[PDB]
């Protein structure tokens, strides 16, 4: 037998009411970390077209990296 | 690097090819290729282009214990690479210096 | 350092403003290019940079 | 003021493919200049085997003695690039060996030999190990097949060129297959996709070899009135930023379009008769020029016709400044090609607008795009079974 | 293979020239024989005087 591709897997996605109450308005000042996430993450998931006519390759992963807090 | 890419030829991609120049020539061919400039000038770029035209097997040598698996279970020696450098000859060793 | 260990040592010098050009003339064929750009000029907007 | 050097090589170059078809026409085939500028072409550039099939077609006087003087330059080229591939296959790296075997191949390319030409490029292609200079293998290609509307090597490289240009993403070369594409779209009178090809190229055209982009634009505009719909139209072309800027030194291609749009049709047919010998003297447009113009008319009347219910023939043959047994005429042809959703109550000489379904007009195209793929399943059985 | 030889094979005499070698949706419309429509626009201007 073949099982369906999202059977099988321990780890679940996120539920609506797992996710988190944290908004972008209540982050302050990380405008410069936003906008690249943001070009990075969820503008390439929903403009995946506009970046294959510019010509840019969309990042697969993002790396954050910084110290703690 | 118009001229970079005619030094490197006179020494991986001639010996290769022609290794009776260098016999006629009576000199040893050439082993050693130490590419020096600061970061981010085309150094991993020359190297990687050389082995592609010349059919060379590119192996990169970062020291890894990731691919010590693929290297050998010894892994006492870096030169148990020798060991797959050998079955894929012509094979170009690039080690990049981070510094 | 000791003479006959490396055969050869090449220098890769950070491109010049000729040689910016190549590059950028190199990575901006991956992008739709509007005609006309100036790329002599934006080679000559970036002194000392490398590749 | 470096747009034409960005441009890729023009071997062959597509002016004389031009030069070459203008004297085969009746009118222009005692023209002198025309003959001159195509003799300056192959004296510079020693076209020895063009001038032999120039000669050949067009029975010419062949220069014995200006074909000797260009036949030993080949000679002599040839024999220097064949020392130059013997001395880099035995001294010099791969890489010199292809420089060696393509320079062949564009001077055989340049000088008319176009069987040894798609040879040379076929096995410089062969250890080609860059993919850049493998795609430019394909556009000279694609420049040969152009020249002499190869259509089997048209296709068959733009089909090549799709691929490489998919491995590495080279959005500067694909907007140059654009172009090329576009132009046998025009070639083979698929204004439909000619006009969405271009438009995309309009602010990115770097394709000076095959065309200046005066020409280009000109061109853009005469494909997009006949293949886009008056809302399309208005976006692109009619307020296009790149468009109008060529147009403001174009004012009888602008006149051409903006008539149309602004419903000045005795203007428009005074501008489409003048666009129409134009596409006749062009090697691209000449045999779709009497269907250009045709399908043309036929939008000028149905877009005067589109919002009104009845127009008299002599108020539509005042707006387009003929007479009413010229619109007559006209009409009666389009309407019985189906081609105009009207009819003439010549009496009362009143045109009544119809309104017929897309219901219809679907139907008998797959009744007719069926019929012909029916014929080739047909067809291909019976080279099957015998 | 049984070719036929019966029939009289009318001599070509065709133009081995590349004639048409093209492949559109080709129609009878083009074919119409007429004067271009610079003529026909030209002989009509000045039938109203102008
Ligand atoms: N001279 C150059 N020409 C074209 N691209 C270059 C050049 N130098 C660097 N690059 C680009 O920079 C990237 C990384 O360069 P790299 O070769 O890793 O630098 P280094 O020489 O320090 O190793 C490569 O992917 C390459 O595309
Ligand atoms: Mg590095």
């Amino acid at each position: 037998d073949v099982l369906p591709p999202e059977a099988d897997s321990s780890i679940m996605m996120l539920t609506s009411d797992q996710k988190p109450d944290v908004m972008y308005a209540d982050i302050g000042g990380m405008d410069i970390q936003k906008q690249e996430v943001r070009e990075a993450v969820e503008l390439p998931l929903t403009h995946f077209e506009l970046y294959k006519q510019i010509g840019i390759d969309p990042p697969r992963g993002v790396l954050m990296y910084g110290p703690p807090g | 690097l118009d001229k970079q890419i005619k030094e490197i030829k006179e020494v991986i991609e001639l010996p290769v090819k022609h290794p009776e120049l260098f016999e006629a020539l009576g000199i040893a061919q050439p082993k050693g290729v130490l590419l020096y400039g600061p970061p981010g000038t085309g150094k991993t770029l020359l190297a990687r282009a050389v082995a592609h035209h010349t059919d060379c097997t590119f192996i990169r040598v970062s020291g890894s214990e990731l691919v010590q698996k693929f290297i050998g279970e010894g892994a006492r020696m870096v030169r148990e690479l020798f060991v797959m450098a050998r079955e894929h000859a012509p094979s170009i060793i690039f080690m990049d210096e981070i510094d | 350092l000791r003479p006959g260990r490396i055969d050869r040592k090449i220098e890769f010098p950070p491109p010049n403003e000729e040689a910016r050009l190549d590059i950028l003339k190199i990575h901006s064929r991956k992008m739709n290019l509007t005609r006309g750009i100036n790329l002599r000029k934006i080679a000559e907007l970036m002194p000392g940079a490398s590749g | 003021e470096n747009l034409e050097e960005e441009g890729l090589p023009k071997n062959p170059d597509l002016r004389i493919a031009q030069l070459r078809f203008l004297l085969s026409l009746p009118e222009h085939r005692g023209d002198a200049a025309v003959r001159d500028e195509l003799m300056a072409a192959v004296r510079d550039n020693n076209m020895a085997p063009y001038y032999e099939a120039l000669c050949k077609s067009l029975d010419w006087q062949i220069d014995v003695d200006l074909l000797n003087k260009m036949k030993k330059a080949n000679e002599d080229e040839l024999k220097r690039l064949d020392e130059e591939l013997e001395d880099a296959e035995k001294n010099l790296g791969e890489s010199e060996i292809r420089d060696a075997m393509m320079a062949k191949a564009e001077y055989l390319c340049r000088i008319g030999d176009k069987e040894g030409a798609l040879t040379a490029f076929r096995k410089t292609y062969d250890k080609t190990v860059a993919l850049g200079h493998r795609l430019d293998i394909v556009f000279y290609l694609l420049r040969i097949g152009l020249f002499y509307m190869d259509n089997d090597l048209i296709t068959r490289n733009t089909e090549k060129a799709k691929s490489l240009i998919e491995e590495g993403g080279d959005w500067d070369r694909r907007n140059r297959l654009k172009v090329y594409q576009g132009l046998y779209c025009v070639a083979i009178r698929d204004f439909k996709q000619a006009a969405e090809l271009f438009l995309d190229t309009v602010s990115t055209f770097t394709s000076y070899e095959l065309m200046d982009y005066k020409t280009f634009v000109t061109y853009t505009v005469y494909v997009s009135m006949i293949a886009l719909e008056r809302p399309d139209l208005r976006e692109k072309v009619i307020k296009g930023a790149e468009i109008l800027e060529v147009l403001h030194s174009l004012p009888a291609v602008r006149q051409y379009l903006f008539s149309l749009y602004e419903c000045r049709y005795s203007v428009f047919f005074q501008s489409l008769a003048v666009v129409e010998q134009e596409m006749k003297k062009d090697w691209l447009f000449a045999p779709h020029y009497r269907y250009y113009v045709r399908e043309m008319r036929i939008h000028a009347y149905s877009q005067l016709l589109e919002s009104y219910r009845s127009l008299t023939l002599g108020y539509m043959a005042e707006a387009f400044g003929v007479g009413v047994e010229f619109i007559d005429q006209e009409l009666s042809r389009f309407i019985a090609a189906g081609r105009l959703h009207c009819k003439i109550d010549k009496v009362n000489e009143i045109v009544e607008t119809n309104r017929p379904d897309s219901k219809n007009w679907q139907y008998q195209e797959t009744i007719k795009k069926g019929d012909l793929l029916l014929n080739r399943v047909q067809k291909l059985s019976r080279v099957i079974n015998m | 293979d049984d070719e036929f030889e019966e029939f009289p094979a009318e001599d070509w005499a065709g133009l081995d020239e590349d004639e048409d070698a093209h492949v559109w949706e080709d129609n009878w419309d083009d074919d119409n024989v007429e004067d271009d429509f610079s003529n026909q626009l030209r002989a009509e201007l000045e039938k109203h005087g102008y």
